[PDB]
DNA sequence: AGACGGCTGGCACGACTTTTGCACTCGACTAA
DNA sequence: GGCTGATCGTGCAAAAGTCGTGCCAGCCGTCT
């Protein structure tokens, strides 16, 4: 029920098909935050 | 491009664990960027492009 | 001395040449002039939130994508459907060809049968006839959507099949001769076919306002018309007072010379801009004086106007008038029209009248609109209307005006009442 | 079923418009 | 020489385009 665009349609199709399985993805608000931090002279990145 | 995994490659993510943060470097900033802005213009009202 | 018209004597040259700055000023560039001024001000150093729209309208592209996701299809089938959705026109038709789609697929296993199956599935969508790229195909799908209980269904299908040409030319007699259909019973089927919602994908498009910024505004409230330019749109430049107060105090000859040159250039540019603004205001006032007669006479009875006639109303050369008229727009209570739209050719009329081409076209369009649908007005018949107007005109050349108004041929405009 | 009839439509010559491509030599001297 | 600098500078004209209006060749709708 959040900004995960790829997750919303997936969950809707799952409910239509009665899957009831949750696929996380990763919220776009975090992407916005990362871009905003990078807009400053600040280095930030997500490792593995 | 066979276009079947091309769409699939769009939906991908890393572990993203143990994120850190530190100071930046200008060459790194240029790496982040793809181009440089050089005019204060934002949008045209003649063609809306 | 004496008054005379002898034609042999000495003289001097004409107006002095190479007035490039004045030539640019005479031409109106609107925002382009603003951009040039910004560039010059960059060259000249002595011159001077929480609320967001947040709208995610589907535009029927997202609706189509959701339908594709909600529909059961193979991975190849899903990819083909996505590719088909990519090549969809705003009106609801497919921009690319089926062979073009197959080529874009670039798969040997991909076949025309699969493309046809996808199109049928594509046809199997709301609205019907999606990306049909063929009016008959979309019409056929829409007809197939409805039930067969409706009367004149098979006849309508037959007409849509291969009788489109007669309807295009409105060839009712030829269509009756060919299809051997019931006379005047086909009118109901024709009306039903007219009730087929052509371009069903047009509903996807949403209206977007056209931001038109006028230059001159006219009110004429209680008479007393007064032309006023858009003060907000009026450019304004400022002199750098801090830079101005540092020229004499400079102890360096190079710096002082540079400051003096920049000040002279800025003064010349400001003078040119002010002169251009004043000339534009004077031209607007003269036009409004001319347009007041046109505005009172109305669009139908608009008087003819000449470029030389307006240049006479002003003191500048007609070249300046032509340059100023370029990229010129103004706002009036009746509406907003280009300055050049005022000028029109003068058509010799009965009693010696000179008839504006635009006004003549408007009157002809009004007359043609008020015509019998069963019998469209003929171009030769338009001569009778022109004679009724009491003003001579060129009926032979009136077809050019009719085509200019995008008026279809009268024979082609014929339709059943 | 072939011919009148008005349309249609381009082509032509006048008749109005039009854009751009145009800066001397000063009054300082400038003397070899 | 080599242009070299500078009051002061609100067309114009000339070849080019573009339209006005008429003028002829074809075409189909038709009824003799």
């Amino acid at each position: 029920k959040s900004d995960d665009v790829n997750g919303r349609t997936k969950m809707y199709k799952n409910i239509v098909d009665g899957n009831h399985q949750m696929e996380p993805g990763m919220p776009e608000s975090f992407n916005v935050l990362l871009k905003e931090i990078r807009s400053l002279g600040i280095n930030i990145e997500l490792e593995d | 491009k066979d276009l079947l995994k091309f769409l699939k490659a769009q939906t991908k993510t890393e572990e993203f664990d143990a994120i850190k943060i530190a100071l930046a470097s200008p060459d790194m900033i240029r790496s982040w960027s793809f181009g440089e802005v050089k005019k204060p213009e934002t949008i045209n009202y003649r063609t809306f492009k | 001395m004496k008054q005379g018209l002898q034609l042999r004597l000495s003289q001097q040259l004409a107006m002095t040449p190479q007035l490039q700055q004045a030539i640019r000023l005479l031409q109106l560039s609107t925002l382009e002039l603003q951009q040039e001024l910004q560039q010059a001000l960059e060259s000249n150093p002595l011159l001077e939130l929480p609320v967001y729209q947040g709208e995610t309208t589907q535009t029927l592209q997202d609706y189509l994508m959701w339908q594709v996701e909600l529909t059961p299809f193979t991975d190849t089938d899903r990819a083909i459907a996505t590719s088909i959705v990519d090549a969809v026109d705003d009106t609801g038709y497919l921009t690319i060809q089926i062979e073009d789609i197959v080529d874009s697929i670039g798969d040997d296993e991909i076949g025309l049968e699969e493309v046809e199956a996808v199109l049928k599935r594509i046809q199997r969508f709301d609205p019907v006839g999606v990306a049909a790229k063929d009016l008959r195909d979309c019409l056929l799908i829409q007809l197939s959507q409805f039930a067969k209980e409706t009367p004149w269904l098979e006849e309508a299908r037959l007409i849509i099949s291969d009788h489109l040409d007669l309807l295009a030319n409105h060839d009712f007699r030829t269509l009756m001769r060919v299809t051997r259909l019931k006379e005047e019973v086909l009118k109901e089927a024709v009306n039903l076919i007219q009730s087929l919602d052509p371009r069903p994908g047009q509903s996807i498009q949403t209206s977007e306002p056209e931001y038109v910024i006028p230059d001159v505004l006219v009110r004429k409230v209680s008479g007393r018309w007064t032309v006023e330019l858009n003060a907000d749109s009026i450019p304004r430049l400022k002199i750098n007072q801090q830079y101005a107060a540092m020229g004499n105090s400079a102890r360096n000859d190079a710096d002082g010379q540079f400051i003096r040159s920049n000040l002279q250039e800025a003064r010349w540019l400001i003078k040119s801009l002010e002169s251009r603004n004043d000339t534009l205001l004077r031209v607007s006032r003269c036009i409004v004086e001319q347009q007041q007669a046109f505005f009172e006479q109305g669009e139908e009875y608009m008087k003819p106007m000449v470029l030389a006639d307006i240049a006479q109303a002003v003191e500048m050369h007609e070249s300046t008038i032509s340059r100023v008229t370029t990229q010129k727009y103004l706002h009036s209570p009746r509406g907003i029209f280009e300055l050049k739209y005022f000028f029109s050719s003068h058509v010799n009329t009965e009693g010696g009248g000179e008839a504006s081409s635009t006004a003549i076209r408007a009157l002809v369009k009004k007359l043609i609109a008020a015509e019998n649908p069963a019998k469209p007005l003929s171009d030769s018949k338009l001569t009778s209307m022109l004679s009724e107007q009491g003003i001579m005109v060129a009926r032979r050349t009136v077809a050019k005006y009719r085509e200019s108004l995008s008026i279809p041929p009268s024979n082609q405009r014929k339709q059943l009442v």
